[PDB]
RNA sequence: AUCUCUCUCUAUGCUCUCUCUC
RNA sequence: UUAAUUGCGAUAACGAACGAGACCUUAACCUACUAAAUAGGGUUGCUGGCACUUGCCGGUUGACUCUUCUUAGAGGGACUAUCGGUUUCAAGCCGAUGGAAGUUUGAGGCAAUAACAGGUCUGUGAUGCCCUUAGACGUUCUGGGCCGCACGCGCGCUACACUGACGGAGCCAGCGAGUACAACCUUGGCCGAGAGGUCUGGGUAAUCUUGUGAAACUCCGUCGUGCUGGGGAUAGAGCAUUGUAAUUAUUGCUCUUCAACGAGGAAUUCCUAGUAAGCGCAAGUCAUCAGCUUGCGUUGAUUACGUCCCUGCCCUUUGUACACACC
């Protein structure tokens, strides 16, 4: 089984801006699984979805598509995300878009190398991507760093 | 009830009757993967055969597949009337026959072409790609090709 | 499950020493922790239940309430 | 943080879709509070009555 | 004090039934023993192979024993059930026809069941005793 | 304890002090340790019934089903979707099952397992759909007791359900894991988790 | 002197007609 | 207040009549009465088996004795009874006790006035009127056709599997329906591996089919996270059956063929207790065929006991440039 989270640490932060894939939809909101950390799920509570009344949920946040996404409450015992799509900021909005497509191909990275032998993945996390981004903030700009 | 263990004697993924047979299905089923063998008909097989049917694809030595595979193709010997294989009665011999893997596909391209070449309604619907055994195409069968 | 329908001896060996420790044992307990995945298993249950190693709470089949010895 | 109070008097029943009961709770621990609060369910007298909010109240539902 | 058929559990009796059949020698089998599915309402033949014929004997023999007047169609009717007639809803389907006869026949040529001047087949003395027996043998390995 | 002569054949167990002490199919309905204050007639105990399996009314009046053995209400609850509307007698083996599972694993009267779990997983803070114009406004409403058990009840076998569709784990197998995991040590349960959610939700509204 | 306090879009639509005897 | 123009009461109204209710029909309760080889017991004969000292389980139209169950018939039963409080203490209501039962005890069946330009001349010998009326739109025979299929909806069924499926083996139902001036429901015994044959009898009815030994379920297995033994559509080929006539599989049974289908978008139906759903069965149609309806009966939940937010409805007031009446 393939897992481990994108960041250092196991558990997300407060105010922490993250990419939603949509499940499905039940009373809260929807369990979705977060793309900027780990597959962790949580839930958009109805009432920070969007800025203006807009009738359709389907349209405007939509089953398989990402919504870009704040993590609002976070409990460092077993797990729970309550989650805010409202929140953030005009702008802001590109910045979560970029940060999640880093996410993304760090993810595409990380993969390969395991199909080519397969091993611990936690292990394969720790020794590829982790330091880094303790010396720093990411594990894209790192790489960045690299190339470069 | 079996406490043997076994050690390295069996090996998985079979190649009999030129189709794959698979891994660890219980020898009725895994033979029931190819063509023409069947469930209930690969059960009686095994039995005329007689091999316990509560063993693994590998486990089979092959001696017990060759007889298995002779009772197969030669069935009428073996006990095995017409309430029983394939194609009763037949069209060609008059001998009833259990066809098999390539065969009976074979056999139905062969029936379907005979009834193109003598233009009969059963014919002329698959020839058309439609529905042939009583049903209402104003419902039945909008998958398409 | 990636096959492992096998009643092979390093597994038997296995169950043999993890069945204990452990208060509950099952068929599905066994597919949990990696070993055997299936029938077999069952076969491997029943064939541990000849005079002691596990004791048997359940006197229903389909599902086994099985508790080691204390 | 837990509190808990007893259910003593039913306000009657409002909300839009309706069901949602309001009703009178009185403290076990200090009886000198007695409260309109909201319930959602099948509730008559004398029940205990746990509360993760301490002190915000509303009476109408629309 | 003592024994008879309904105070003694229904499967364990049969099976040791059956397993008294086994180890008997007389019992005039078919020429298609576990190649029939015992119903036209079944889709699958039994297991196990040998045997299971000797277990619907035991059975049919425990059900004269219990009633009077039985005959081929009703123990036909007793067994079978559901035929999985795939896309519409299964109606009840009798057992194969032929098979309870031939199960009654060689109960016959046994000696344990005969048959009654009103229709049917009843229960012989033989058989009865037979019956009891296999019940002090159920009691004796349950206690 | 105390054979009683009967022409009739009697288990020694039913001989023994089950007609001295009238406590389930052989577990004890004693204990009687509910974690919230009161909360009886809510939740059942007390009446030592012997199989989680009575006919009577308890839809008839307005707080008579709390009247219902939590066993029974448990049995019931599991009997659910489809292939299982109906077939009661199954649901009571499951639950015997669970029982059976919970007194292998940490040990325990299980019936007081299975309390502590219904009482550790049902919310205190709920959410309606008030409206405000029909639009996503929930105040926060806190819930009756004989409701929140209900609703926990039924979480819990969901939680089963979930587990149970497509796995080689048997229904009740995962039953009273999932139970255990409500009552206390993990809280890694699905309705447990499901049950914080709403908490949570309804404390961010009014 | 005892009220308590709720909320928004929603456009249009062409096919008749009927009395008696005092 | 009540399900109710149901009451109580205020009273230019008084006395009414429909409607509702009552009423019928059944479903529950009657160890009460009348009764019963066409319903079951009871004891004893007559035997069979195992314990054996009495015994348990049966079989048998042997007597005789009843009637609790099964049938009906007369009847009885509950009327909100008894308190407890609440309410101008009236009308009533919620809770408790007792009760077979306290939601009008559950469900029906009849259903007012007024209509609709609803539905039908394709139920009729119920018909007005117009038409065609002898190569006939009459009539019957032969053969198609309504069953065609790029598609779009509406019912329903089977499934998407472990509470499963597949084997065994446990074993339990209630409505029915069924022969003459024809060819019914069919038992029991032999055929066949199924379907279905076949000589016989029973039954034109509480008797015989049939205790409709019905499923779903129950227990021992086997399989075991796999579009895989889940699913059985689609295809072959063959054996019967009904019919003068089965191709455009009538159906059935054996075989092999194994697709879509991992619980279903926006949407929306149905349901508040023996109910929902699961599961059958019989009947209606029927020569043959149920996925259909109509009635039973098994299995039996979850959650409400409320509000008017959406969808309607009822009355009261109100405003209408609307009466083809907000379409
Ligand atoms: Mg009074
Ligand atoms: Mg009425
Ligand atoms: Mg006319
Ligand atoms: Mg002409
Ligand atoms: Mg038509
Ligand atoms: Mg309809
Ligand atoms: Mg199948
Ligand atoms: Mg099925
Ligand atoms: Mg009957
Ligand atoms: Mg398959
Ligand atoms: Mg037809
Ligand atoms: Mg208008």
């Amino acid at each position: 089984t393939s897992h481990c989270r994108f960041y250092e640490n196991k558990y997300p932060e407060i105010d922490d801006i993250v990419m939603v894939n949509v499940q499905q939809i039940a009373e809260m909101g929807a369990y979705v699984k977060l793309l900027e950390y780990d597959n962790i799920e949580g839930m958009i509570l109805l009432s920070e979805l969007s800025r203006r009344r807009i009738r359709s949920i389907q349209k405007l946040i939509r089953v398989g598509k990402n919504d870009v996404a704040v993590v609002l409450r976070v409990d460092k015992e077993k797990g729970y995300i309550d989650l805010s799509k409202r929140r953030v900021s005009s702008e802001d909005i590109i910045k979560c878009e970029e940060k999640y497509q880093k996410s993304k191909t760090v993810h595409s990275i990380l993969r390969y190398c395991a199909e080519k032998f397969q091993i611990p993945l936690e292990e394969l996390y720790k020794t590829i991507a982790w330091p880094l981004s303790r010396k720093f903030g990411h594990a894209y700009e790192a790489f960045k760093l690299s190339i470069i | 009830s079996l406490v043997v263990q076994e050690q390295g004697s069996f090996q998985h993924i079979l190649r009999l009757l030129n189709t794959n047979v698979d891994g660890n299905i219980n020898v009725v089923y895994a033979l029931t993967t190819i063509r023409g063998v069947g469930r209930r008909y690969a059960n009686l097989v095994c039995k005329k055969a007689d091999v316990d049917l509560h063993k693994r694809a590998g486990e089979l030595t092959q001696e017990e597949l060759e007889r298995i595979v002779q009772i197969m193709q030669n069935p009428t010997h073996y006990k095995i009337p017409a309430w029983f294989l394939n194609r009763q009665k037949d069209v060609n011999d008059g001998k009833d026959y259990h066809s098999l893997a390539n065969n009976l596909e074979s056999k139905l391209r062969d029936d379907l072409e005979r009834l193109k070449k003598i233009r009969s309604h059963r014919g002329i619907r698959h020839f058309w790609g439609l529905r042939v055994r009583g049903q209402h195409t104003k419902t039945t069968g909008r998958r398409r090709a | 499950a990636k096959h492992a329908v096998v009643l092979d001896q390093d597994k038997f060996d296995r169950i043999m020493k993890e069945a204990p420790t452990y208060r509950y044992v099952s068929v599905s307990v066994l597919v949990d922790r990696f070993k055997l995945g299936g029938s077999l298993a069952r076969v491997a249950l029943r064939h541990l239940e000849n005079e002691g190693i596990i004791k048997p709470v359940s006197k229903h089949s389909k599902q086994a309430i099985y508790t080691r010895a204390t | 943080p837990v509190t808990l109070a007893k259910v003593i008097k039913v306000l009657g029943r409002t909300g839009s879709r309706g069901g949602v009961t309001q009703v009178r709770v009185e403290f076990l621990e200090d009886t000198t509070r007695t409260i309109v609060r909201n319930v959602k369910g099948p509730v008559r007298e004398g029940d205990i009555l746990v509360l993760m909010e301490s002190e915000r109240e509303a009476r109408r539902l629309r | 004090p003592g024994v008879s058929v309904r105070d003694v559990p229904a499967q364990d009796f049969i099976n040791n039934y059956a397993s008294f059949l086994q180890r008997q020698g007389k019992l005039e089998v078919p020429g298609y023993v576990d190649i029939v599915k015992t119903s036209a309402g079944n889709e699958l033949p039994p297991q196990d192979s040998e045997g299971w014929f000797y277990k619907r004997a035991a059975s049919v023999a425990r059900h004269i024993y219990l009633r009077k007047q039985v005959g081929v169609g009703k123990l036909n009717k007793l067994y079978g059930g559901a035929k999985n007639r795939g896309v519409r809803p299964h109606k009840h389907v009798d057992a194969s026809g032929s098979i309870n006869r031939k199960v009654l026949q060689s109960l016959e040529k046994l000696g344990v069941v005969e048959i009654s001047p009103k229709g049917g087949r009843r229960i012989s003395d033989n058989g009865l005793r037979d019956l009891d027996r296999i019940a002090a043998a159920t009691l004796e390995d349950e206690e | 304890f105390v054979p009683v002569e009967l022409a009739t054949t009697i288990p020694v167990e039913i001989q023994q002090a089950q007609q001295e002490i009238k406590l389930f199919n052989k577990w004890s309905f004693e204990d009687v340790e509910v974690k919230d204050a009161s909360l009886v007639d809510y939740i059942q105990i007390s009446k030592p019934i012997y199989v989680a399996h009575t006919a009577g009314r308890y839809a008839n009046k307005r707080f008579r089903k709390a009247q219902c053995p939590i066993v029974e209400r448990l049995t019931n609850s599991l009997m659910m979707n489809g292939r299982n509307n109906g077939k009661k007698l199954k649901a009571v083996r499951i639950v015997k099952h669970t029982l059976e599972i919970i007194n292998v694993l940490t040990d325990q009267n299980p019936l007081q397992v299975v309390v502590d779990a219904i009482i550790n997983s049902g919310p205190r803070e709920d959410t309606t759909r008030v409206g405000g114009g029909g639009a996503a406004r929930r105040q926060a409403v806190d819930v009756s007791p004989l409701r929140r058990v209900n609703q926990s009840i039924a979480l819990l076998t969901i939680g089963a359900r979930e587990a149970a569709f497509r796995n080689i784990k048997t229904i009740a197998e995962t039953l009273a894991e999932e139970l255990i995991n409500a009552a206390k040590g993990s809280s890694t349960s699905y309705a447990i988790k499901k049950k914080d959610e709403l908490e949570r939700v309804a404390k961010s509204n009014r």
